């Protein structure tokens, strides 16, 4: 039947504890989270149409205790609406607790809480970068495959009040109309090339004019004038993206026409970066809240 | 509506902030 409130309560019990303390749900509880959230994802559009006010977060990458701190600053649900831009698993020590809390909040408040797909919500990536190993050690392989079946149904992009375009990676040279996003059928894997790939993998680059090759070996880079023509063609004010670690937790691009959000401080036990969360009120007036390392 | 920014938000596009991709 899925005791959501008991799951959420145990996930929050370690709030304020020796950072790194595990929450070991049962296998059936986690599978219930995956099966229920998967239903909700498929029942909602692959291109979300959201409305302010809300708070937007970037990569978490298994830093569960930093995620709990974000909620302390911005208000635990349902006090605030939330949109996460992807990359919940891999790299960090506690991907499981991270993704379970987010899925539980998705099930609990399916209209005030939203999760986008990042490039790490993909079996071929998170098999390698930590999530699979965490599943093997703490549960079993079959649970990882259940997570994959859920990740394959995550929405890809969101538009907030018809003026803010949100995705994990960035723009595609194959993105002519938002209909190409709505057309993608779920469940799906992330292809090695094309629109869905670029939406999860591409980066902005100040030294590129049109489209350049991406250092990652996947997808493309895009320049400041690609942003302008996109925003103008689709009557938008801002592109909100993640996917890239940034010193301040946020970083503007192309005269504040694009912003990069990263929410995991001291990423990979390195960098000494900070994390940021972007608050949007109902007027579409936007601000940043900074999460410094701890 | 229109996206505007609060008076305390700093524009850091040209301030030489560090960025990175993989670890
Ligand atoms: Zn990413
Ligand atoms: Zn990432």
């Amino acid at each position: 039947s899925l005791n959501l409130d008991s799951i959420i309560g145990r996930l929050l019990e370690v709030q304020g504890s020796r950072p790194g303390k595990n929450v070991q749900l049962t296998e059936n509880e986690i599978r219930g989270l995956c099966l229920k959230s998967r239903e909700i994802f498929l029942s909602q559009p692959i291109l979300l149409e959201l409305e302010a006010p809300l708070k937007i977060c970037g990569d978490i990458h298994g830093q569960y205790y930093d995620l709990l701190r974000l909620f302390e600053y911005g208000g635990f649900p349902p006090e605030s609406n939330y949109l996460f831009l992807g990359d919940y698993v891999d790299r960090g020590k506690q991907s499981l607790e991270t993704i379970c809390l987010l899925l539980a909040y998705k099930i609990k408040y399916p209209e005030n809480f939203f999760l986008l797909r990042g490039n790490h919500e993909c079996a071929s990536i998170n098999r390698i970068y930590g999530f699979y190993d965490e599943c093997k050690r703490r549960y079993n392989i079959k649970l990882w495959k259940t997570f994959t079946d859920c990740f394959n149904c995550l929405p890809i992009a969101a538009i907030v009040d018809e003026k803010i375009f949100c995705c994990h990676g960035g723009l595609s040279p194959d993105l002519q109309s938002m209909e190409q996003i709505r057309r993608i059928m779920r469940p799906t894997d992330v292809p090695d090339q094309g629109l869905l790939c670029d939406l999860l993998w591409s980066d902005p680059d100040k030294d590129v004019q049109g489209w350049g090759e991406n250092d990652r070996g996947v997808s493309f880079t895009f320049g400041a004038e690609v942003v302008a023509k996109f925003l103008h063609k689709h009557d938008l004010d801002l592109i909100c993206r993640a996917h890239q670690v940034v010193e301040d937790g946020y970083e503007f691009f192309a005269k504040r026409q694009l912003v990069t959000l990263f929410s995991a401080p001291n990423y990979c036990g390195e960098f000494d970066n900070a994390g940021a969360m972007m608050s949007v009120d109902e007027t579409l007036m936007c601000s940043f809240q900074i999460l410094k390392p701890a | 509506k229109k996206v505007e920014w609060t008076s305390d938000t700093v524009d850091n596009e040209h301030m030489g902030r560090r960025s990175s991709k993989c670890c």
